RNA sequence: GACUCGUUCAUACUACAGUGGAUACACCAGAUCCCAUCAGAACUCUGAAGUUAAGCACUGUAAGGCUUGGCUAGUACUGAGGUGGGAGACCGCUCGGGAACACCAGGUGAUGAGUCAG
RNA sequence: GGGUAAUUGGCGCAGUUGGUUAGCGCGCGGGUCUCAUAAUCCCGAGGUCGUGAGUUCGAUCCUCACAUUACCCA
RNA sequence: GCAGAUGUCCAAAGACAAGCUCAAAGAGAACAGAAAUCUCUUGUAGACUAAAAGGGGAAAAGCUUGUUUGAUUUCUAUUUUCAGAACAAGUAGAAAACGUGAAAGCGUGGCCUAUCGAUCCUUUAUAUUUGCAAAAUGACGUAAAUUACUUACUACUGUGCAUAUAGAGGUGUCUGAAAAGUUACCACAGGGAUAACUGGCUUGUGGCUGCCAAGCGCUCCUAGCGACGUAGCUUUUUGAU
RNA sequence: AUCCGACUGUUUAAUUAAAACAUAGCAUUGUGAAAAGCCACAACUGGUAUUAACACAAUGUGAUUUCUGCCCAGUGCUUUGAAUGUCAACUUGAUGAAAUUCAAUCAAGCGCAGGUAAACGGCGGGAGUAACUAUGACUCUCUUAAGGUAGCCAAAUGCCUC
RNA sequence: CCUAUUAGCUGGUUAUUUUCGAAAGAUCUCUCAGGAUCGCUGGAGUUGAUUAAUAUAAUUUUACCAGGUAGAGAUAAUGAUUAGAGGACAGGGCCUUGACCUAUUCUCAAACUCCCAAUAGGUAAAAAGGGCGAAAUAACUCAAUUUGUAUUUCACUCAUAUUAAAUAAAAUAACUCCAAGUGGGCCAUUUUUGGUAAGCAGAACUGGCGAUGAGGGAUGCUCCUAACGCUUGGAUAAGGUGCCUAAAUAUUCGCUCAUGAGAUCCCAUAAAAGGUGUUGGUUCAUAUGAACUAGCCCUGAAAAUGGAUGGCGCUAAAGCGGA
RNA sequence: ACGGACCAAGGAGUCUAGCAAAUGUGCAAGUGUAUAUGAUUCUUUAAACAUUUUAUACGCAUAAUUAAUGUAAUAUGUCCAUUGUAGAUUUGUGGUGCCCCACUUUGCAUACAAUACCGGUAAGCAA
């Protein structure tokens, strides 16, 4: 009628069978809930970067071709 | 029944040390912190705004976010088979910049001189530390009168 | 508890401002005999077969949570708010 | 010789004593006006007769406390091994780590930014 | 949850009849005469279950208690 | 297992600011004494802070005053238990409108750790958002036109019901069935996962045997005994498992 | 000589033959009739009944002798009714465009007021006190609807108990 | 007849070899002999590495961080607790006593703390990066159209062949898919709770048994050595060398005589108290006395069929302590 | 602890519906000739063969989202095919042995992020 109720007896040995895994270590992380009133300017400041570079970018295909 | 409260067994985790109570100082608040840095999570129960959960007292995490009073910092934390990355956001009181990257920091400022004058001088340099190792022979030198001879002692 | 009667607090209706509000204390309502429920349970419960639907027996609780609601004396919208249960509770009594 | 704003947060604290007054910091002379009380004690406002008595600075005391070193002591404890000893309770050996009270001795601070006076 | 009735002085009961808004028996303290008991007549005090009205009241929703009969899908 | 607590309480015991400093002790003052009010001197918290216990707190988180209603509407990154699912209770923030303060600032209930609840159904709130299967219901409204089945314009259109979104009514067996007994007349599938004998480990209790010497024995510790303590043996008692 | 049952009678075919069942005697209850009492049937119709209170039907106890105490607060059964609270459908009014909504009205039953124990059942504690002790006729005090009467007993009914 | 009604429960379930190989924990449950879900296992398939590199690691080193357990303390705080010493409310008529104060004194704590280990933990140790100088974008920030802060470009430059400390049959890696069995456990050394205890009940870290045979312990699921394809040689471990039984009646030192000797992990029981048995040793007293100490032996030492160092037996050991 | 005195024969994960994953095959913005009808099909043949003499049977897919009236994927400056980091293959030089390195060129699959747009909901303005 009693029985176990609680050990923890083998766990560790299963825990090690297929090691302890690490976090995947990635280069960016999403911006979501984060700072804001400082990522809507960054938008904004990458916007007039990629206008600049594209307009290089169309005028240099606008010479080449002559 | 079983009592698994959020402070359960704080008891002298959580408690000023002796002759050392009171709040925190000023010049606290005038700590430089940056996106990246190392940090170490140390509660202080003298501010019982943002405190950290039980678990996280005395770990060593990078910062993600920061804010008017408070800091985003990614923890590890061991669970059954595998490490999770844990996002702890605590006040700006239980923080304190970490002091385990210094070592790292001054020996690249003190080999960048180095390289610098071994390629002045076209040289080949090793700067990799150096394990301790055995040690080379020697002459020691003792007139007979400083030896002193010993036995074991009897009981008493 | 004692709750006063009036309150200056935020509106969100119609004028999104303090202004003076009054408050009392919300009823629940007599079921209506029309109602879809209802008349689904009443046809449900004729004919041959006894009782249809349970019965609840087992009660536990001794209060009630004791939501107030607020009106706006500007526009005449109303909101609902929500306090702890208690035993006893008063809208407008002598001060401490 | 002095002052304002700070850092360290007792070597900086506590008790009892000795010394000091160019400028300066105070004690001090008053209550019309801003202000404040039961009370111009405190708070606030207006002054410049008097004094180092006190605050304050610097020193002393087989002073208490605090702080550093020696010693206590390879003592007390303890990680690994043992077909080790002993009925047991307990205790050595091999490869390693290693305290605390007490007691003795020396000390009682150092410092950042700016300013005034001869 | 629904319907009805009642809560007034030390006790028990009347007033719910808006331009008067409070009354009586047992009580309680003084004379009366009572072979030591007795019908006894004058008096003084004693208050409306709780907050607001096209109003001078006992006229309004509600809220606390009490009694009776009946009701029940979180 | 041990010592305990919870199903509440609070228009202030919530918010902000300022001023102040508590328990206790000693010595003094008409009635006044152990205890009444008043002055001084010491005082690191020995007080207080709703309620168990632990942590925090001295120009304050305690006491007293002044002004208030941030105990408000909407959304995100997340911590605790953990399957890294829901509730629930917290932390860090953003878009509005306010309170306090000279100002920097502080305020999204209680100095921190407990104080609570799905689907279906019902009930009240919100909306220039919708429906009730061939159509209409404010209204022939406004401007033209006529010889009427005339034309062009319009955010705002019957009762009742349904539906979206937000609180509430409760499940304490608290991830949540509407539920009284008896069988000594009894039935079935099973269990040595589990009781009622013997046997096995133990020996508290039961039984037997020792050690020391205060004292009893007229006198005399030990012929015969043996208090206060203390070491064993057995399985002819009864327990425990 | 004791216990039980009055007696003749009956019973668990195949583990119980009895102190169990029946019985005469005693007591209580319902009913005056084909519109009644008690019972059968799906309906239509039946049984008692070829009956009629010295009858039919429903229960307790159990020959003779001698007796059969107190309690109607609880639970049952039973009696009265527009003075009377609550309690359905139907009907009647009010309102509304109508569906709904609201109000009123002498059914039985409960409540209100009574009866009944040969109905189910029930039927108390603590102190003091008499010229040697002992006991307590007597007294005081809590207290119930009523407080175990006439009898009988270590009984087939008493733990302690050999 | 409906009907082969239903069963979370007993019983059964049919050829070979080869390869990989478990769980008896955890959350919810009218849940406790069941189930779903995570964990542990197999198969399939891509992406990678094949460059003695990098990714990587149940391991160290160097730098740094957090802690209140073993110990200690009682005169440092709290709570317990014995005894004297020295000082300035009662006691009959200038002293009992207990007070009060000041230095001492014997003894303590899972729910006490001034201090505080050994073990056990966490972060870091360089190229998708670091350093340095110029510009270009912004609705953010600032008194600042340069104040700063992100990003975007361009120029310069940071060990490498010994690899920014050591070591590595480290890529036998990473990831996705589809599924089985399991969800009654027990045991040993060490720490540890209840109980007089138990081959009792409940936990922690490792290793096992279950799921596993071989040599040894006479015998034995868990102890020691050691893990397994079919053979031929060689040399060992754990234990043994009088016979049973393969190998020493080996060598070289001491002790012991028992009219109930003794003979080694687990392991198969023995104590207090005694001895003028014998062997060593330490002190005090003119070569004798006394006290003490610890080795083997002896007394304490009583059960039921006839019996067990495994048996025989063994005393110039075939017993106990060494080489 | 339960079943088994002996021998021979028999004796237990199958069939259908519906879904998914894996793999083989055909065609591909499409794919599957339903029920039928036709034929110089007719022992076998209940098989096989055919499809109605700018071509609207039906299913699944090609477009989502909302209770719902409904609404519906860069945008006309260019048939062009959004942005960055790592990355297979290709192009040009040099180093050590077609391979690996140092630059140069291009940038699949995929991983991590950014941005634009469509349906619903908040907020602001609204004939
Ligand atoms: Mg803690
Ligand atoms: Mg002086
Ligand atoms: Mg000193
Ligand atoms: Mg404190
Ligand atoms: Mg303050
Ligand atoms: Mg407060
Ligand atoms: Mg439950
Ligand atoms: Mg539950
Ligand atoms: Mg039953
Ligand atoms: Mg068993
Ligand atoms: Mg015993
Ligand atoms: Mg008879
Ligand atoms: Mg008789
Ligand atoms: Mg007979
Ligand atoms: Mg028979
Ligand atoms: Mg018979
Ligand atoms: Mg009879
Ligand atoms: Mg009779
Ligand atoms: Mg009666
Ligand atoms: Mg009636
Ligand atoms: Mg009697
Ligand atoms: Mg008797
Ligand atoms: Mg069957
Ligand atoms: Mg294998
Ligand atoms: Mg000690
Ligand atoms: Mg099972
Ligand atoms: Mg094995
Ligand atoms: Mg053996
Ligand atoms: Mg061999
Ligand atoms: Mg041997
Ligand atoms: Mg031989
Ligand atoms: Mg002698
Ligand atoms: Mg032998
Ligand atoms: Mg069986
Ligand atoms: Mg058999
Ligand atoms: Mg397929
Ligand atoms: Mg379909
Ligand atoms: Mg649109
Ligand atoms: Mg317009
Ligand atoms: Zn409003």
């Amino acid at each position: 009628a009693k029985s176990k109720n609680h050990t923890n007896h083998n766990q560790n040995r299963k825990a090690h069978k297929n090691g302890i895994k690490k976090p995947k270590k990635h280069k960016f992380m999403s911006r979501k809930g984060l700072d804001p009133n400082f990522f809507r300017n960054q938008k904004y400041c990458l916007k007039g970067i990629q206008k600049k570079k594209k307009e290089l970018k169309l005028k240099a295909k606008q010479e080449k071709n002559n | 029944g079983k009592s698994r409260g959020k402070r359960s067994g704080t008891r002298y985790k959580f408690s000023k040390k002796f002759r050392k109570h009171g709040e925190c100082t000023a010049n606290k608040y005038l700590e430089k912190l940056n996106y990246g840095d190392y940090v170490d999570i140390v509660c202080d129960s003298t501010q019982q705004k943002g405190m950290p959960f039980n678990y996280y007292h005395g770990k060593t995490g990078k910062i993600f976010h920061i804010t008017k009073r408070g800091v985003g910092v990614l923890v590890n934390k061991r669970v059954k088979h595998r490490i999770e990355q844990k996002k702890v956001c605590v006040r700006i009181e239980h923080v304190r910049k970490s002091r385990c990257n210094e070592d790292f920091l001054l020996r690249k400022i003190k080999n960048a001189e180095l390289i610098k004058e071994a390629k002045l001088k076209n040289e080949h340099i090793n700067i990799k530390r150096k394990t301790e190792g055995p040690k080379p022979a020697a002459m020691i030198k003792v007139p007979p009168s400083k030896i002193i001879t010993i036995e074991p002692l009897p009981f008493y | 508890v004692n709750v006063p009667k009036t309150r200056k607090t935020y509106c969100s209706n119609k004028c999104k401002k303090h202004t003076m509000h009054k408050v009392s204390q919300y009823k629940k309502g007599k079921e209506r005999l029309s109602s879809l429920g209802r008349r689904r349970y009443d046809m449900k419960q004729k004919g041959f077969g006894g009782q249809t639907k349970p019965v609840f027996k087992k009660k536990a609780k001794t209060t009630k949570k004791i939501v107030l609601k607020l009106e706006c004396t500007k526009c005449k919208k109303k909101r609902f708010q929500t306090m702890k249960r208690c035993k006893t509770f008063e809208m407008g009594a002598d001060k401490k």
